[PDB]
Formats: C-alpha cells, structure tokens, sequence
C-alpha cells in the first residue's frame, strides 16, 4: 500500500542504521508494518504512471 | 495529509582487508599470474646442535634433515545481476523529458 | 533471485602434479557431466565416479546418467577448469572420449562406459582414491543393440534355468561394431530393469492384440509365391504349420493400424537414447568433430 | 526389574564463542586481481566475480 | 616473499594490551559480517557426550 | 490478443516481466523437494471405464 | 552478502524497505471560573 517507487526513485538521506538484531530476522518477523524484502533487481520502480 | 517526513538510506562499514588487524596475522601479496600455477612449495634444511660426552657413554653424531611444506587453494565468488531496463535507461535517453 | 549459471567452473583441492595439469590439458573439449549446476563447484562432484557402487550394475547407471546435465569443457588451466553448458541448436566442437569410430551423417548417444580390451586406458586424473570417468559418445546403431540387447538378456533370464542363463549372458555381454568389439561390463539383472521388463512386455502384448488379420497374414501369404534371402531368413525365424479376404473395412482397418502405431512407437521408445549430438564433418584423425547439440 | 543395568550415553551440542590467537604473518596469502564473468538473457544480465 | 611488498606503510589505530612483552592485537569481527547471509565463523558449536 | 512461441515474458519496455498463471485445480507436483532449475509439462490423462 | 568457497550456495541481491508510523496523545486540563469573577473580569 506504500508508494515503494517513490522512495525507491526518490533522493535520500545516508545514515549508519544499527539494528539490534540481524536485520533479515527482524523483516522476517514483522517488527515494521508495511514491508518489501524483493530480491534481486526488481524493474517495477521504472513502470512511473 | 499524511506527510511523509523524510527517507532514510544506509551506509555500509566500510571494511578493507588491510584495514582490519588480521591482516597483522597475514602477508598480503598479489601475484597476476596466480590461476596459472598448480602447487607453491617451500624447503627446509636443518642440521642440530650436538654435545660433546664423556667416556662410558656412546657418541652423539651429525643429523641432516629437509622439510618440505605445500600451498593451499580456496577460490571465492560473488554474483550481482542486474534488469534489462536498468541498462536501456543506462544506455538510451529518449524524448528528453526530465 | 537465483539464476541459472551457464558458465561453470571447478576448482580442485588436491595438490596435483604437473602430470595432473598436463593429463587434464589433454581433455580439452570433452564432454563431462555434472549433477547439478553453480558457478564454483568441488572437483567431488565432476564425473561418473561418485555414483559407483559395489553392486554395478549397469542398468543403474544408465538411468542415473539419463537424468545428469551434459557440459563441455574449455579452456583448461591450473587446478581451475571451466565447463560452459551447451545451448540448443548450436555448433560445437567435441572431441570423443572413447576408442568408438564416428561417421558423419548419424547420430550420437550418452552411455555409461565399457570394458574394452585390455582395460588399459584408466589414466584420467586417478588422485586421492577418486578418479575423472568420463561418458561415452557412440553413434546410434551401437548405443540402440547395447540397449536391445540388455532387454532382450533380461527377458531371457526368465523362464530359463541358471546355466542356460549364464551361457546366454555370457553370449550376449559382446557386440560388435564397424570392426571394432566391446565389452559390456556387469549387465547383473536388477529390479531397475524389471520395470522395463514389465513395460515392455505389456506393450508387446498390446501390439499383438492390435494387429489386424491382414497384417498378420500378410508375411505368409507373401511367402506363397515369393521368394529371396530375405524371406527365407524371416520364414526360417518363424514357425510353420489362394482365397478372398475375410474382411475388408479401411476405416476400421485404419484405426487399427495407427493404435498398433502408437504401441509400436510405445515399444520403441525403450531402447531409444535421448538423440544429444547431430555430428558434421570429422577429423580424419577420429579424435575430434564438429557437432550440434540437440536434446 | 529385568535382569539388566543398562548404561545410556547422549550428547549434547553448545553454543559457545572462541578467540584465536595468531603471529605476525602465521601464513602469507596471494591473490590475483578479481576476475568479471559475463552472461546474457532478455530479462535479465548477471555478473559474477 | 620477504622482498614482495610492504614497501609503502599507513597507520591506522587498534587496541593492545602487555602480556609477558610479547605485545598482542585484539579485534572484534563482529562489525565484518553483521548483517551479512553467512553466519560469523567465530561463533561456533562444542559437542560433549 | 499478442502470445509468444519462444520466448521470456516481459512488456514492451521490459519494464516488468509478466507472470503465467495456471488454476489451482489443475497444478500437480510429483517431488517434494526442488532443484533450483525444474520444467513444467502439460498432462493429459484418460478415464476408459 | 559475503563470498564462500565452491560448492556452497551464495547470497544475492538483496533490499529492504520497512516504515514507521507516528503515534497520537493529546492532552487536556480544564479551569472553571465563577460569575462574579468573570464580571469582575469584563
């Protein structure tokens, strides 16, 4: 339901992020709402309508 | 309104190999032509020390010894890919629009 | 997210010697097989060896190798080697690992391989108690009475007693083969070859309830006024004991015939190999060719 | 009780953390330049190296 | 190989301790793999039976 | 209606790639366990009695 | 990802994109006056 384009598209922020956990547990179970775990190069980001 | 208030990246921790401290535990060499050979091989020659005895006890005498040591193999890989519209907009530019 | 690598390499990790490199360096342009498919792989994995078992049978590893993904091999170079998998319909280079004879014209097949003469020939790569054994890549009319005639010594082991068994396999372990001979090596019959029994012999059945009474009156009503070697050889295999036919219908007549088709088709399919290779002009030498992969 | 003294023996598995202690250049390592490998499909490119 | 490199020379900080004068490096390599797929090989499994 | 005999399934810009979808009903799997490359085959099968 | 030797299998590409949300609480204190002092006031 996120617009994932825009912040896949848009400018952003850096940062030096430290997850308490390994961070592929926490996607894994669902700490955030409203996630995207695609894999590889996804071309939808391009798809702009 | 909802009022999205800012997107965050991320920077790696930039690792090196000569940057971290087992590298002190390493000798880091590069050799281009490394695929090429089979085996790299090392040799030892050694003789000891002997001590002189008295009379009532046999004789120490002169030793010779070679030692030879061989090279390990542990290739690596990693892949990347990437999607064919990535490369197109990579490449081509059309209709100018922003 | 994964992909579908193409180009393979393995590395080894036993410590060869320079007569490893120089055996390997040889083999260039090979065929070599591999069960499954990454961009580094461990030398454990490369070739026949690693599925041999004490019970040998042949039957066995015919249907293992059936089902493992063909590669060839290009570009050798210290303890790393790089197998590049074939694609479908184009041209390739290949230079045969067994003693069989190539023409051109005909087609290839993938076996396991045999025991032939003196069983000299072992020097592939032989290290550490594992060793590179290659497939085989024989034309058609070899790998088709390879395949015929292990059918046919399994359907004979029964209803036959041991040593009528035994001279039968014992004549039928040979084959013969543009003035070359070989050896077939441990043709133990196995369950794996009892299910190709089975299949067989329904469809065999099939054909013989299918068949039409012209069609099988055709051979001895032929036999009444003709005459040939031919023939005679066909009459002498058979066994012995004008008027209108009993019956004429084309479509029914039809019908049958394109269902014993199918069954024959059914019954062929047994002893027919997946066709790999169409094969262009070869070196006189025999050692190398340019083919297509196919299959 | 039957007639026996049957012994049982079982093992157990432990998560624990090492430390490794190592000389000035224990073993010396060489390495060639990475090397870029290529494979093309319509969908996708892949590199590897 | 003595000859082979080390000829130009960087510093960089880490932490040592004193111990019978044969001074030792102390590292951490839990920052290297972090997040990474392939678990930190330090980290490892002890059986007892 | 636009189909393809040989093909990867992509839209014009290959912008995305397309999926192909098969009804539940009709989907059968004989392994348990997948190799990371698999075919897929149509089926046809007969009741006689 | 992190490179391993041959055989193993290797870790791809890989993103991930999660969200945060804002969480309310507003707060309240009423004071009440009388007549005379609001007169008082005016």
């Amino acid at each position: 339901m996120e617009n994932w384009s825009a912040l896949e598209l848009l400018p952003k922020v850096g940062i030096p992020t430290d997850f308490l956990t390994h961070v592929k547990t926490s996607a894994g179970e669902e700490m955030f709402e409203a996630l995207r775990i695609y894999y590889g190069d996804d071309p939808e980001r391009y798809n702009i309508h | 309104f909802e009022a999205i208030f800012g997107t965050f990246c991320n920077r790696l921790e930039w690792v090196y190999f000569l940057t971290s401290g087992l590298a002190a535990a390493a000798h880091a060499i590069k050799f281009h032509d490394l695929n090429k050979l089979t085996t790299g091989k090392m040799l030892f020659h050694v003789q000891v020390p002997r001590v002189a005895s008295g009379a009532g006890l046999p004789t120490s005498r002169q030793t010779t010894i070679m030692v030879t040591k061989y090279s390990e193999k542990s290739p690596i890989t990693i892949p990347f890919e990437l999607s064919a519209a990535c490369l197109t907009y990579l490449r081509e530019t059309f209709e100018g629009t922003i | 997210m994964a992909a579908m690598e193409a180009n393979i390499f393995c590395t080894f990790d036993h410590k060869l010697s320079i007569a490893d490199v120089g055996k390997l360096t040889k083999l260039v342009a090979a065929v070599v097989p591999i069960p499954q498919r990454l961009h580094l792989i461990k030398h454990y994995q490369l070739g026949l060896h690693q599925f041999v078992d004490h019970t040998r049978g042949y039957v066995r590893l015919r249907g293992l190798l059936r089902n493992m993904t063909l590669t060839l091999m290009r570009r050798v170079e210290g303890n790393q080697i790089l197998l590049h998998v074939p694609t479908h319909g184009l041209l390739y280079t290949v230079l045969n690992t067994g003693p069989v004879t190539w023409e051109k014209g005909d087609a290839l097949c993938v076996l396991p391989p045999l025991f032939h003469g003196p069983l000299a020939r072992e020097n592939l790569l032989t290290l550490g108690q594992w060793e590179l054994v290659l497939p085989w890549i024989v034309p058609m009319p070899l790998a088709l009475e390879i395949n015929q005639r292990l059918l046919i010594m399994g359907l004979f082991s029964l209803d036959r007693s041991y040593e009528e068994v035994k001279a039968a396999v014992q004549q039928l372990q040979t084959i013969t083969f543009r003035d070359a001979t070989f050896t077939i090596p441990d043709p133990v019959i196995d369950q794996h070859l009892l299910i190709d029994m089975k299949t067989a012999c329904l469809s065999m059945s099939m054909v013989a309830n299918l068949a039409s009474e012209l069609t099988m009156t055709y051979v001895r009503k032929l036999a009444l006024e003709d005459s040939s070697m031919l023939l005679v050889k066909c009459q002498e295999l058979l066994m012995r004991l004008p008027a209108r036919p009993q019956h004429v219908s084309p479509d029914d007549e039809i019908a049958r015939l394109s269902a014993l088709f199918v069954m024959l088709r059914q019954l062929d399919d047994l002893i027919r190999e997946q066709v790999v290779f169409t094969v262009c002009d070869v070196s006189p030498d025999n050692k190398s060719a340019t083919c297509i992969f196919k299959g | 009780h039957p007639g026996f003294a049957l012994t049982a023996v079982r093992t157990d598995t432990f998560e624990v953390d090492m430390l490794l202690y190592s000389g000035k250049s224990c073993t010396s390592v060489i390495i060639n330049n990475p090397i870029v490998t290529k494979e093309e499909r319509d969908i996708s490119t892949t590199y590897h190296v | 190989l003595s000859q082979a490199g080390a000829h130009s020379l960087t510093p960089l900080s880490m932490d040592v301790i004193r111990l019978g004068e044969k001074t030792v490096i102390m590292e951490n390599l839990r920052r290297v793999y972090k997040n990474t797929d392939t678990k930190d090989p330090l980290e490892r499994n002890v059986d007892l039976t | 209606l636009t189909c393809v005999m040989r093909g990867y399934l992509y839209n014009t810009l290959k912008t995305e790639v397309f999926a192909l979808m098969i009804p539940k009903d009709m989907y059968l799997t004989w392994e348990e366990t997948r190799g990371r490359l698999q075919y897929v085959y149509l089926i046809i099968v007969y009741d006689y009695d």
